[PDB]
């Protein structure tokens, strides 16, 4: 149980054909973070079971991630049915929950996804007896006294999970950056493609964004260390930034020479977002609706979302988190700049380059 | 009533474009001793509609290195020009109707060149100039052919015009070589065989691509109607079908030219021939 | 509720009829198996009869047919062309070489299956498969497209 | 001009699994 | 440039009697006597051209490969105009483990010949690019597969293996499956090379009889 | 015809050569200059007014009105022979006992190493396999295993329509191969009643 | 002026080309190959001689049995094995059927690359007929593994020669209707005449063979100068042209199809009765009835299907007039049941090396014509 | 062993064993065509074209006078 999870059945040096001994069930495996977690587990020789609700075309990318027989795909998942949850975890000694929601729909509310399903999942996990680890994902700004509904339902579900499954680990990362993220992508869709970009108040609320590969490494580091069972970890990058600094960094990176943002009082932003929030129910959910066009985002922007003092973070897992503002994490937003990424004139350094290279590049 | 007449014109144009692209597949198959589309609907009669609906739910690829406005504008410009040219064929009474359609078809070059400028491909820029050079080179022979045609078009009051309702309703036997040159010029404008070497829509997907092909087939139908008006004694459904069958028949049986080969053909054969025929017809018309 | 769910199910029926009857694949004629794919497109079997048009660019392509062996030198190019196709897309692995390395499975230069680089929907077995066997695999891919229900899944989100 | 596509029984009249005469294949020399 | 179409009738013959007799019997002795310093060893064996004859194999030093090949191309009795291939064979038991092999064809007199050079891993062989134009790609492939360096080549670079491939695969001490393998990584979004792992390792079957006499 | 003309030359060096020198008149594959009026009219009716395009057009129009060679799969099939090498299968005697006796000859001859065999003795003393795998994604469908088998246990049957959706469905074990043989036994026996005259 | 060359990358999608242009005129062409290099020469060292035979079907996979032929002949020469008469006739007949298949594909793929689409669809139904001929004798439409050391694998089934005669009775009509679309057409001539000219000195200096060599005025056919099996008995002509043109190669290839039809007709009438396999039981496996009834046959069946025959120590190079030129195998034997070294010589490897000197002075739309007229397949190029 | 396969009851010599193989018919197959087998005079084509164009020009003159 302690460190018998990672040692007792480990066969091979740890590549694609090796065996790690982990059978894991990842809920929400076709999502943004879940795909990276499923890739992290399967590449080391673990069997990963992936139930999903969507069409098979949106889950086909998970089939590549592991050797023959080690990626198991279970379509038509209904999380209101306990039989599907029971079948999906029936051979697993690790359960990882990445199921979450950002907007409400006439079929699904925040309590159904953040409260009721994690409680029933923790109960059915404790019923089996062979599940040695339950990794539940919540947010850094989760709080029971939060005006935003999703943060409050997330904290309530964290309490229910720690109640029903006492050794379950609660993971609370900050904003996650990546190619398919929900943080820079919507901010770039707000800087471009709109007449103006509203900023709540002065934009001085602080955040701690983190990289998706560091969170994927954090899950494996949690599975290694037995002490982290039953704890709560906050995952945040090495830099604390305000939203105005994030907007300035995106405007400098995109090479946009016209600041289209406008600072607005919070009541004005809520008055803008109110007509498309009283009609969010009785509707099956519309494409290209931003998760920033809600009052819950406005309430989140009136507070800090950072790692608390004395909390367990990346350093207790042995991980030095990568920088988010520069390097490989900022390379996808550099592709959306005006004109294209491109190299340059490339002629100052081609002086003492050999003969065929300059003609090959037509310099 | 004008909006109603234009929409009632637009409906058979798009229906006919779908049936043209199906009929091209099936006639090309029958020349090659096969069947062509038969499964998709009874006798394959739903294949263009499922192609259109498949492209409708297809993902639009917007490259994040191009200029989005010109990239969107190029197939829209092509489609709009094809529809406007059809309106000029059927919902006009103008004195210089053939000149109007020649002016519209001279505008159709812009979609190719905007696609070449917008998309950041190395050989899209290379092929757009070749396609524009081909269309530009054969437009002059089309214009000189129109000059030869207009020397004999007079209405009842005695005024010379290019009005389509004043054209005679008998085939123009005196202008058979000019008719053949006109048909090969139509083949050159639509980038068909044997001039199909240049493609420019290599970066387009879904309904922008669909707009490109609807514009191409509608322009082919425009030029077919124009040739039937000028040389075949009128505009009719049978003549449209027969000329389309002839174009598919030529596409089945011939190979294509090199770039410099059709450039030499258009600048050393077709233009001097149309100009010499214009001088001869002007000598006759005195 | 019953009427709107019935309409949504019929929207899936029509969309699946369109997508399965208009598959435009992209040819990777790497090796031996490409000749049988040419024979599938020829007059005896007539892939164009089923609505299949071979397309040169990945932007207009609906599917990928890997017909031949994949080497270590060719794998990033295949991956790059796969990444340039738009959604929804499928991959058909054809013949033993693309399926699992085949006769070159223990070589220093060959990728043991195109599964290792791209995800695959339908596997056609043989060395080479016959053109008629490739027709069977493509009809099976059509059957996979028929069971999809996209707007019903969207309606219950 | 000889026509492609012969009609019925003018080509492959018998299937190879229904050979009309039994075959006696030599596998050794009499010497 | 020879074997021009000259007879307009059907020819029922191959070669003439005197030249075929000279090529099939006397060519080894002729080459040895005319240019003795070029030849270090000769084998007359089972005849590349046909199953019915015998044909020579000439061993030479790398210092005289180019003059010997020029002589074999341009001499009036040995007009070997076509170079069919250049390759190598690895003999790890020898002090010089490589044998570079050149096959030639004479369209003038329906003959063939084989020329060998023995070198180790660090002795360069002179290029034959100036003598025969096909020697370029074959020497590039021989360098790629065996690591034989051909001095004086215009652009000796690898032609067959992967772009970053170090190692010469046709050596006897190189493994059949190699050292690295290739897969796509979803995290790095790139096709990545990794150390080799096999789901089923290769089974080596040792069939060789302890009564067999032919093993050399 | 295969004749050449000065002007129809595809390149530039020969185009420059034919218009500045009369070396093309010595070559016998060239068409000669017309000598009188009627020959000039024949040459002009060749170059202008086409008539070489029209012969190909007449041939393709004749093909438009001709017969077609398409079969309507899967309602109509192609033509195969009893020697056809399709899906591998394991066979039984008419009693119901397996023919295979674990000799490991088919595993030795397999050039792809697509066969994996383990065996021990059965509880009645018989020599039988406990594992018989065929990796169908490694197989090359040569038929050498069918040739090496001395008891006709492994065959390649007449089935070619066995495409799957997962690759794990193409790693056949012993039970599935016996199920294939139990499915296809009568057809395999009919094929082998003819092919035993030759083998 | 000081005009630098404009370079171009031509296709990842398996030929990669790096061109240089001075406008519309090419100055250099550099093919980058190895995208189909699967290391078959290394893998043949780990196979027995029967095990490594189906590797050769997958080298020139348009022409399979001709690739098998040279490997089999190289083994037979070192083994000192004689092939019986009927097996030699069968080998010649199926070699000529193979040549007809290859030339059909090569000419129609070339004409499709130029732009003519119909001859492809017309010729592939004839290709389907010849694939049925392959399948009826070997059970495989393409990778037959039919030619073996000492003869062929199985006898001809009863009823094959009847159908081969029925196909050969109408094949000349098919070739005739093929030439009505291409031979006297001005667009095809303007694409092919005087494009990529090869003289005789350049052909021999660049190691050319096959129909390239005959279109430059060289009378060289390996089936007439160094004959193998029963090719010396066959009566046929060598077609000769003298420009070195794409057009002349197209005409030579059509005439070679006619001559292959002539050889096929001669083999259908002179097919003898007798053995199709060599009676040396220590090389050739026994019949299945003999194996189930005599002890020596079962021992030889067991040993030939596990260890295989031992080839005596030595070396040879043996070549065959493959439909793309000279295909040769250099076999090195140390004495074991496995080849010590097996070098494969392919004609398309030498033909593709010439693209730098053949495309000079041509335009971009003539590169595909040059590649099509060299008749290249990258399985045999990239071994 | 071969006598067990091809021999018949009462066979006296090993040279009497039957052989039934794929064979050409007696007299062989009939001969086939191998080589290639193959318009109007340009004066005739030009005469027909001139006749059609002359009729067209006459009709043009007549319709011009009527107009
Ligand atoms: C022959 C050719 C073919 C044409 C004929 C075909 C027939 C017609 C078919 C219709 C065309 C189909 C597709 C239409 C394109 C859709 C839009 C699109 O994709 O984005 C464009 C897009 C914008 O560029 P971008 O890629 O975003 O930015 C790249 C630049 O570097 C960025 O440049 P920039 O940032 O420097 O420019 C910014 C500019 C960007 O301009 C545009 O957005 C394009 C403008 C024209 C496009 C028109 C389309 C629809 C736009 C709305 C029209 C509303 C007008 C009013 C209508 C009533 C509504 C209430 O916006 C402005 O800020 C404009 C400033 C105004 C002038 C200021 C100077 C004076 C100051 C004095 C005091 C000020 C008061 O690119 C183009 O402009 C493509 C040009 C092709 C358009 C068609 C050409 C012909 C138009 C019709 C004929 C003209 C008749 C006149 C009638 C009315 C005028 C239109
Ligand atoms: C520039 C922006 C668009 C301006 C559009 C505009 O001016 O609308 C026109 C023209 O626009 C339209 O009417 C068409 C609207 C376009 C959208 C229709 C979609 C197809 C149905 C209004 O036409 P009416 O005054 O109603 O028509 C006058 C009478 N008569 C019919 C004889 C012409
Ligand atoms: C339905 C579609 C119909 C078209 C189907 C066929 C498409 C063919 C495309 C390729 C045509 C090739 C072509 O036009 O070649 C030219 C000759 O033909 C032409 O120029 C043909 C057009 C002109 C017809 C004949 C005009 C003169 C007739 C007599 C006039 C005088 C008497 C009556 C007043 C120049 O090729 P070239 O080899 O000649 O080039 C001389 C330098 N190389
Ligand atoms: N920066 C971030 O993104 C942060 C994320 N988190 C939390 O971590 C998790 C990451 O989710 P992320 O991947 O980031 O965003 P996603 O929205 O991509 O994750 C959504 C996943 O949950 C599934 N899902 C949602 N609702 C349901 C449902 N009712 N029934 C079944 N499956 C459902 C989706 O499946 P389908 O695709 O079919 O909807 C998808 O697989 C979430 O819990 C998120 O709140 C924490 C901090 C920040
Ligand atoms: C070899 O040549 C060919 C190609 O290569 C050049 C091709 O690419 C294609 C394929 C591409 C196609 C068919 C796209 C172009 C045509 C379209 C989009 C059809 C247009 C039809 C319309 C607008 C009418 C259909 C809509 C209706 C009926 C409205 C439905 C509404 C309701 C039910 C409410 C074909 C067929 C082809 O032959
Ligand atoms: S699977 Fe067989 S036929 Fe297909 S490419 Fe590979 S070797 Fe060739
Ligand atoms: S048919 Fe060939 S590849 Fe398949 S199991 Fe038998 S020997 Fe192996
Ligand atoms: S199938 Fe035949 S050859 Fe293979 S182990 Fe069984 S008995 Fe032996």
């Amino acid at each position: 149980y302690s460190s018998t999870l990672m040692t007792a059945d480990k066969l091979g040096p740890g590549g694609r054909s090796s065996v790690s001994g982990i059978t894991a069930t990842v809920f929400g495996a076709n999502g943004f973070l879940g795909s990276y977690i499923v890739n992290e587990l399967a590449k080391r020789g673990s069997q990963v079971v992936c139930p999903f609700r969507s069409t098979e075309n949106e889950a086909m990318h998970l089939k590549q991630m592991g050797d023959l027989g080690q990626i198991v795909l279970l379509p038509e998942l209904d999380i209101r049915n306990d039989d599907d949850i029971k079948r999906a975890i029936s051979r697993s000694n690790v359960i990882i929950n990445c199921v979450g929601m950002r907007l409400q729909t006439k079929n699904w509310s925040f309590e159904d996804v953040h409260v009721d399903f994690p409680k029933r999942l923790a109960k059915l996990a404790a019923e089996t007896g062979q599940v040695q680890r339950l990794i539940h994902f919540s947010d850094m700004g989760a709080d029971e006294n939060h005006k935003s509904l999703r943060m409050r339902t997330k904290a309530v579900g964290d309490k229910e999970v720690l109640d029903a499954f006492p050794d379950a680990t609660i993971v609370r990362p900050g904003d996650i950056v990546g190619i398919e993220d929900h943080f820079y992508n919507y901010l770039i869709y707000q800087l471009t493609l709109t007449v103006f970009a509203p900023v709540v108040e002065s934009g001085s609320n602080k955040i701690q964004p983190t990289y998706v590969l560091d969170v994927a490494d954090a899950v494996a580091a949690l599975l290694r260390k037995p002490d982290t069972a039953g704890k709560t970890l906050y995952l945040g990058g090495p830099e604390v930034l305000t939203m105005r600094e994030v907007y300035d960094l995106l405007l400098k990176t995109l090479r946009i020479y016209r600041d289209d943002t406008v600072h607005l009082p919070a009541w004005a932003v809520k008055a803008m977002y109110k007509p498309f929030d009283s009609v969010r129910r009785m509707l099956p959910g519309l494409p290209m609706t931003s998760p920033l066009a809600t009052e819950d985002y406005v309430e989140e922007m009136l507070r800090d979302k950072v790692v608390p003092a004395g909390a367990l973070g990346y350093a207790d897992l042995g991980i030095v988190p990568q920088k988010v503002t520069d390097g490989l994490a900022i390379e996808p937003v550099r592709h959306a700049r005006v004109g294209g990424y491109r190299w340059g004139d490339m002629s100052a350094v081609a002086k003492d380059i050999p003969e065929s290279v300059r003609k090959y590049y037509n310099i | 009533m004008i909006v109603a007449s234009i929409l009632i014109l637009i409906v058979p144009v798009l229906l006919s474009v779908a049936m043209f692209t199906l009929a091209e597949r099936t006639v090309m198959a029958s020349m090659q001793r096969r069947f062509g589309p038969q499964v998709s609907g009874i006798s394959g009669l739903l294949q263009p509609f499922w192609d259109g609906l498949k492209l409708g739910v297809k993902e639009p690829v917007l490259p994040d290195s191009s200029s989005a406005g010109a990239f969107a504008a190029s197939p829209m410009i092509s489609f709009v020009l094809s529809q406007v040219a059809w309106v000029g064929i059927c919902i006009s009474d103008a004195s210089f109707q053939g000149l109007v359609i020649m002016a519209i078809s001279s505008l159709a070059v812009y979609g190719v060149m905007l696609a070449g400028w917008a998309s950041n491909s190395k050989y899209a820029f290379l092929g757009c100039l070749r396609s524009v050079a081909l269309m530009v080179s054969y437009e002059l022979s089309l214009g000189a052919a129109l000059l030869s045609i207009g020397l004999f078009v007079t209405d009842g009051t005695g005024m010379k015009c290019l009005n389509f309702a004043e054209m005679p309703t008998t085939p123009q036997y005196a202008m058979l070589p000019l008719c053949l040159i006109f048909l090969v010029c139509i083949l050159a404008e639509t980038k068909r065989d044997p001039f199909d070497l240049p493609g420019y829509n290599v970066e387009y997907s879904s309904l922008g691509f669909a707009l490109f092909f609807i514009a191409e087939y509608a322009n082919m139908a425009v030029m077919s109607a124009i040739a039937s008006i000028y040389f075949l004694g009128g505009f009719s459904a049978l003549k449209i079908t027969a000329l389309f069958f002839a174009f598919v028949w030529t596409r089945g049986t011939l190979p294509r030219y090199r770039y410099d080969q059709f450039m030499r053909l258009g600048w050393k054969a077709f233009l001097p021939l149309t100009l010499a025929f214009f001088a001869l017809h002007a000598s006759v018309a005195i | 509720a019953k009427g709107l769910e019935f309409v949504v199910s019929k929207v899936d029926n029509v969309v699946n009829w369109a997508r399965a009857g208009s598959i435009w694949p992209m040819t990777f004629g790497l090796a031996c198996c490409a000749v049988e794919m040419m024979h599938a497109g020829a007059s005896r079997y007539d892939l164009d009869r089923y609505g299949i048009i071979f397309r040169p660019s990945p932007r207009q392509s609906d599917a990928m047919i890997v017909a031949g062996t994949l080497t270590n030198k060719m794998a990033p190019a295949l991956r790059k062309v796969y990444d340039q196709m738009p959604e929804p897309k499928w991959v058909v692995s054809m013949g033993s070489c693309a399926n699992g390395g085949g006769y070159y499975h223990y070589s220093y230069a060959v990728v043991r299956g195109c599964d290792r680089v791209v995800p695959v929907d339908v596997y056609v077995p043989g060395c080479p498969p016959t053109a008629e066997g490739l027709l069977y695999g493509l009809l099976q891919l059509q059957k996979k497209i028929y069971r999809s229900k996209t707007t019903q899944i969207w309606y219950k989100k | 001009f000889e026509h492609y596509l012969p009609m019925g029984l003018e080509y492959r009249k018998f299937s190879p699994g229904t050979q009309p005469v039994k075959a006696v294949v030599p596998h050794d020399s009499p010497k | 440039g020879y074997a021009y179409a000259r007879k307009t009738t059907d020819k029922d013959y191959i070669a003439s009697e005197h030249m075929q007799a000279f090529g099939n019997t006397q060519l080894t002795d002729y080459i040895i006597k005319t240019v003795p310093k070029f030849v270090k060893m000769a084998v007359t064996g089972p005849a590349q051209s046909s199953v019915l004859y015998q044909e020579p194999t000439i061993y030479t030093t790398p210092e005289s490969l180019v003059p010997l090949m020029v002589f074999l191309r341009d001499h009036t009795n040995t007009q070997f105009k076509c170079l069919l291939d250049v390759t190598a064979v690895d003999f790890p038991e020898r002090a010089a483990r490589f044998e570079v092999v050149y096959h030639l064809l004479s369209p003038r007199w329906n003959n063939r010949i084989r020329v060998k050079v023995c070198v180790d891993e660090v002795t360069a062989v002179p290029t034959l690019c100036k003598v025969f134009n096909t020697a370029n790609w074959f020497e590039r492939e021989t360098w790629d597969m065996f690591g034989v360096f051909f001095s004086g080549h215009p652009d000796l670079r690898r032609i067959l293996t992967d772009y970053g491939f170090t190692g010469h695969p046709l050596r006897k001490d190189f493994p059949m499956t190699g050292y690295q393998e290739v897969r796509y990584d979803y995290g790095k979004k790139r096709v990545v090379s990794e150390p080799l792992e096999l789901t089923q390792e290769f089974r080596y079957f040792d069939f060789n009889s302890p009564w067999e006499t032919l093993n050399r | 015809g295969t004749e050449r003309r000065p002007g129809e030359s595809g390149a530039w060096k020969q185009i420059e050569r034919q218009r500045y020198a009369s070396d093309w008149e010595n070559d016998p594959t060239f068409k000669r200059t017309p000598k009188n009026l009627a020959e000039v009219l024949d040459d002009s009716a060749s170059m202008l007014l086409l008539t070489d395009v029209w012969r190909g057009m007449a041939y393709t129009l004749g093909a438009f009105f001709d017969k077609k060679v398409t079969i309507m799969y899967p309602f109509e099939k192609g033509q195969l022979s009893p020697r056809f090498r399709g899906e591998h299968a394991l066979r039984r005697y008419p009693t119901g006992e397996e023919r295979c006796i674990a000799c490991k000859l088919c595993e030795a001859i397999c050039p792809a190493q697509a066969i994996t065999i383990e065996a021990e003795e059965r509880e009645d003393g018989s020599r039988r396999t406990t594992r018989y795998d065929i990796d169908m994604t490694k197989c090359i469908y040569c038929g050498f295993c069918q040739e090496a088998c001395p008891v006709d246990a492994i065959v390649e049957g007449p089935n070619f329509e066995f495409s799957t959706e997962t690759r794990e469905e193409l790693l056949y074990d012993k039970q599935k191969l016996l199920e294939n043989g139990d499915k296809w036994e009568t057809e395999i026996a009919t094929n082998l009643r003819t092919e035993s005259l030759y083998r | 002026a000081k005009v630098n060359n404009f370079t171009l990358n031509f296709g990842p999608q398996v030929l990669r080309l790096v061109l240089e242009m001075q406008g519309e005129i090419i100055m250099r062409a550099d093919p980058h190959i190895g995208l189909l290099h699967r290391g078959t020469e290394k893998l043949l060292e780990y196979k027995t001689y029967l095990q490594g035979l189906p590797y050769f079907d997958r080298l020139d996979y348009v022409s399979m049995m001709c690739m098998e032929h040279s490997y089999v002949l190289a083994i037979e020469q070192l083994l000192n094995v004689s092939v019986p008469l009927r097996g030699q006739y069968i080998r010649v007949l199926f070699s000529e059927i193979t040549r007809v298949l290859n030339h059909l594909l090569a000419i129609t793929c070339h004409s499709m690359d130029v732009g003519a689409l119909t001859p492809f669809l017309w010729a592939f139904e004839e290709r389907e007929k010849l694939f049925e001929f392959y399948e009826r004798v070997s059970g495989a439409r393409m990778h037959a593994a039919y030619f073996r050391v000492g003869g062929v694998s199985q006898d001809l089934p009863i009823g094959l020669l009847r159908d081969v005669y029925d196909w050969a009775r109408q094949f000349a009509s098919r070739l005739d209707e093929m030439e009505e679309l291409l031979t006297g057409n001005r667009i095809w001539k303007e694409r092919t005449v005087d494009v990529g000219t090869i003289t005789a000195q350049m052909a021999w200096d660049w190691g050319c063979s096959g129909p390239i060599l005959r279109a430059s005025g060289i009378d060289w056919d390996l089936r007439k100068t160094q004959p193998y099996d029963a090719y010396g008995k066959m009566q046929f002509n060598v077609p000769i042209a003298g420009h070195g043109d794409c057009y002349d190669r197209y005409l030579v290839r059509l005439q070679e199809m006619r001559e292959s039809l002539r050889i096929i007709y001669q083999c259908l009438n002179e097919m003898p009765d007798g053995l199709y396999k060599s009676p040396d039981g220590k090389v050739c496996p026994p019949s299945r009835s003999t194996m189930k009834q005599s002890m020596e046959a079962l021992i030889h069946h067991f040993k030939l299907y596990t260890e295989g025959f031992h080839v005596p120590a030595g070396e040879t190079y043996r070549a065959v007039e493959a439909p793309k030129g000279e295909f040769g195998v250099y076999l090195v034997s140390r004495g074991g049941n496995r080849p010590y070294r097996c070098k494969i010589r392919s004609p398309g490897y030498a033909h593709l090396q010439m693209t730098d000197v053949i495309s000079r002075g041509a335009m971009l739309a003539d590169v595909v014509t040059i590649i099509g007229t060299l008749d290249v397949v990258f399985g045999e190029i990239d071994r | 062993t071969e006598v067990l396969k091809r021999g018949f009851p009462g066979m006296k010599s090993v040279k009497d064993m039957p052989i039934v193989q794929d064979a050409p018919p007696p007299g062989g197959f009939p001969t086939i065509r191998i080589e290639r087998r193959l318009g109007p005079t340009g004066v005739a084509i030009f005469a027909g074209l001139a006749a059609i164009m002359g009729y067209g020009f006459y009709k043009l003159h007549e319709q011009r006078q009527e107009k």
